[PDB]
């Protein structure tokens, strides 16, 4: 008996998202302002 | 004055192999752009 399971997941948040499968090109695109996104939130205030 | 002889040799053999293989691959590329909302009259908002 034999079993094999493979699971691969890529996530992109900011940068050129069309370069998600090409790490080098995404790293090259990280300096473009038009693709900058919120990557974490360190303060949240209740709307009330 | 007499001699007699007899021999009987019998043999049986059996082999049975069963093989089952299964493979499945699932790929999903999800590239969102955002969300668009329409306003329902029950919301009470002026843009409806």
């Amino acid at each position: 008996s034999q079993n094999r399971k493979l699971n691969v997941k890529y996530i992109v948040n900011g940068g050129d998202y069309t370069k998600i499968q090409n790490t080098e090109e995404w790293v090259a695109s990280t300096n473009q302002s038009e693709h900058w996104r919120v990557i974490e939130v360190t303060e949240v205030t209740a709307v009330a | 004055f007499i001699t007699a002889n007899s021999e009987y040799s019998e043999s049986s053999s059996f082999k049975n192999t069963e093989t089952e293989k299964s493979m499945y691959t699932s790929s999903r590329y999800l590239f969102p752009q955002g969300r668009i909302d329409f306003t329902t009259p029950d919301s009470g908002f002026d843009d409806v």
